[PDB]
């Protein structure tokens, strides 16, 4: 019945978020909801290269216009978080690509 | 005068932005009536907002406690601004004087 | 029998309302009871609980819905799991402040 641009958000963890032995490792949280088609590509970019492993991604599942979400998990660890590296979700919609930068500067 | 017995902070020269609210807060942690009227954003790219509040006259008077917390999406550390009658303060009355100009100035015309 | 990872998570620091993820993972068994708390205030409404997923290990994932300015406000946000009659609390923050 419709059709709506899928929106792009990302999680990141807080200063206290990491635990574990050292070196301590922590998930990163891209979601997308309220978007259609269901089918969905998730991707993490970091500097530039893909992540080709260390990463799940949820089955979508639902949540008038018909609703799916869509959860991927990332592994990362403590040190690449305080060079101030740069994670980005890629997200393909229809042949559109989504991308939402985030970082830990303030 | 005017029976309008409020107080306001002000904010100056933050990002022009949204989502700001301006909350009043007393010594006892009791939250109070929200406020209306809301600025805009200024030619010279700087944001205003004020948050009005109502008060008592005898609570002034009283001297108690009042805090401002200012809620800016750039500052992540809400600073506290304390405002608050200085009692113990002795009662004047005022004399007015009225100085005339001098002979002196009235040449250029 | 193993004490279920407490993790919670933040809105990014250069912006996006939002919403809060507490996740319990590698803990057994499957029953487990997680909730949400504001400034030591319990929280009535606003919240909603995922079916729990198998990862043997299961995963529980809790949703809370968090307005901008509230959580700009300093306010704190702990996750509360109770699992094998012991209590678990996390405490998070503002990291730029």
């Amino acid at each position: 019945v419709a059709e709506m641009n899928p929106n792009v958000n990302v999680f990141v963890p807080p200063r206290d978020g990491f635990s574990g032995p050292a070196p301590r490792k922590s998930k990163l949280i891209c979601e997308a909801t309220n978007f259609t088609p269901k089918p969905i590509t998730v991707s993490w970019l970091k500097d530039g290269k893909l992540v080709e492993s260390g990463f799940t991604t949820d089955p979508v599942t639902i949540e008038t216009p018909q609703t799916y979400k869509v959860i991927s998990t990332l592994t990362i660890s403590e040190i690449d978080w305080l060079n101030l590296n740069v994670y980005t979700c890629r997200v393909d919609h229809r042949g559109l690509t989504f991308l939402k930068n985030v970082s830990s500067t303030c | 005068l005017t029976k309008s017995t409020k107080l306001t902070c002000l904010v100056t020269d933050l990002t022009t932005y949204d989502s700001v609210t301006i909350s009043w807060t007393r010594q006892n942690g009791e939250a109070v009536k929200t406020h209306t009227n809301i600025s805009e954003s200024h030619p010279n790219a700087t944001f205003s907002a004020v948050g009005e509040a109502s008060i008592c006259e005898d609570d002034w008077n009283s001297g108690e406690r009042f805090t401002c917390t200012v809620t800016h999406t750039d500052l992540p550390s809400p600073l506290k601004q304390t405002i608050s009658r200085p009692k113990g303060v002795a009662l004047h009355r005022p004399d007015v004087y009225l100085l005339p100009p001098a002979r002196e100035q009235l040449n250029l015309r």
